[PDB]
């Protein structure tokens, strides 16, 4: 099954308007949104994986970082030098590009 | 018949040993129609394992 | 993995050696030799 | 100790169930136990 594989990991901007029942307030304001193409939701940390693993928390329900830190070392050292960062809930940073 | 379905997404969801080739080949078929009928024969033993 | 043991690298190594370019990612020749390989040896 | 029992070891000592937790991330177990000791040091985490 290798004649379809996809291209390479690629996150994208969706700069997005909006409808012309809901610009009345700033409508000189776009909203700028943060997708995956290629990829899935992933849940386990690979064990088996983790030299190919690049993993990109953009998103606030997919940016976990209790297990974002086992697939490269600057999370984990980001995670164990920052306590405050445990808790799932938020404020575990985003990348700021994004 | 909606709660044992709901059950098992939520087991399987939050489980620790799930299988890591789920990942592979989930980008290699890319949500691509003609590349799952070839692997129409090798899910149906892998789920049932 | 030589040319005197497979008749599909023998076949596929005249197309490579015909094109010129692009050869720093060998990855990229070697996933299409892969999937000439796959697409190859199909049953329908 | 998981088949015969359904008890724990190393789970009297702090420092050893920190030690599970961190230094077996590689695998070479079952994910159910690293399950465990990583909720151990989250309910950790969180009574402090």
């Amino acid at each position: 099954a290798v004649q379809f594989v996809g291209e390479h990991v690629k996150v994208l901007e969706v700069r997005a308007p909006l409808d012309h029942a809901q610009r009345q307030g700033l409508p000189d304001f776009i909203s700028r949104q943060h997708v995956l193409y290629n990829g899935c939701c992933v849940v386990t940390a690979p064990k088996t994986l983790i030299e190919y693993s690049l993993p990109v928390p953009f998103h606030r329900f997919y940016s976990n970082p209790t297990i974002c830190a086992a697939l490269s070392d600057d999370i984990k050292r980001y995670v164990t030098e920052f306590p405050h960062y445990h808790r799932h809930d938020g404020g575990f940073p985003l990348p700021t590009a994004f | 018949d909606y709660e044992e379905t709901l059950r098992l997404f939520k087991t399987t969801v939050t489980s620790p040993n799930y299988p890591e080739l789920c990942y592979l080949v989930d980008v290699l078929v890319h949500g691509n129609v003609d590349a799952f009928l070839l692997i129409r024969t090798f899910v149906a033993r892998c789920i049932v394992n | 993995i030589s040319e005197a043991t497979h008749p599909v690298l023998a076949t596929m190594l005249s197309k490579y050696t015909r094109m010129s370019s692009l050869f720093n990612d060998k990855c990229a020749f070697k996933l299409d030799l892969l999937r000439m390989v796959a697409v190859s040896r199909t049953r329908r | 100790m998981f088949h015969t029992r359904q008890l724990l070891v190393f789970a009297h000592s702090y420092a050893l169930v920190t030690l599970i937790a961190e230094h077996l991330a590689d695998g070479a177990l079952p994910p159910q136990l690293l399950f465990h000791y990583r909720n151990l040091v989250a309910v950790l985490r969180l009574v402090t």
